């Protein structure tokens, strides 16, 4: 029964441009605001609700295409570009740096999620 | 489902609109679909045509179909059945 805590961070209008490097892109503060009034059932329930809220924020929703907002409305992560694709991993990933502290969660591309857990 | 030319436009459309509906398909499905659609289209863009459509490019199902069909033609590859 899962709860989320954390502040997140203020973000720009190219939220996921950094998702390729380091630990990625942060949970945005306004999203965090909403997620902390919720209850979850798994990190999976957390993930789906995370995408949901993204779809609804004026200032984030604007950065995704229609077909992407369409996924995120039912809790699926946005598809990456094809060039950031790896294997059968085609959408953006949450990475946990360790009940859900959103100040240690972030958003990465697949190939960066890869490198992160193989120590590069 | 062997080439774009095994397909009627109407047939391809239904396929595209399906890809484009997110509660239509489990994620492993969509995956198969999306991979088919790049094979069918031989478009260099692939599924950026679906999710990173360029500025002012009609991204409805028909809008995609259309684009495929206009590119495919100025390249002159094969088109749809009938
Ligand atoms: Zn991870």
């Amino acid at each position: 029964p899962g709860k989320a805590t954390g502040k997140g961070k203020p973000v720009n209008n190219k939220w996921l441009n950094n998702a390729g490097k380091d630990l990625g892109s942060p949970v945005p503060d306004r999203i965090a605001n909403k997620l902390r009034d919720k209850e979850f059932k798994s990190f999976d329930d957390f993930r789906k609700k995370f995408w949901e809220e993204v779809s609804k924020d004026p200032e984030l929703s604007k950065q995704f295409s229609r077909n992407n907002n369409d996924r995120m409305k039912v809790g699926k992560a946005p598809k990456t570009r094809t060039q950031d694709v790896s294997g059968k991993r085609t959408s953006f990933e949450l990475h946990a740096e360790k009940v859900y502290d959103m100040d240690n969660i972030s958003v990465v591309t697949p190939k960066r999620h890869i490198d992160i857990h193989r120590g590069k | 489902k062997h080439s774009i030319s095994d397909y009627t436009e109407a047939e391809f459309l239904q396929l595209v609109a399906t890809i484009c509906d997110a509660d239509a398909t489990s994620e492993e499905e969509l995956d198969k679909l999306i991979t088919h659609f790049g094979e069918m289209t031989e478009h260099p863009s692939g599924s950026d045509l679906i999710y990173y459509p360029e500025e002012g490019d009609d991204d409805s199902p028909s809008g995609i179909v259309n684009t495929v069909k206009q590119w495919r033609a100025a390249n002159g590859k094969s088109g749809f059945k009938q």
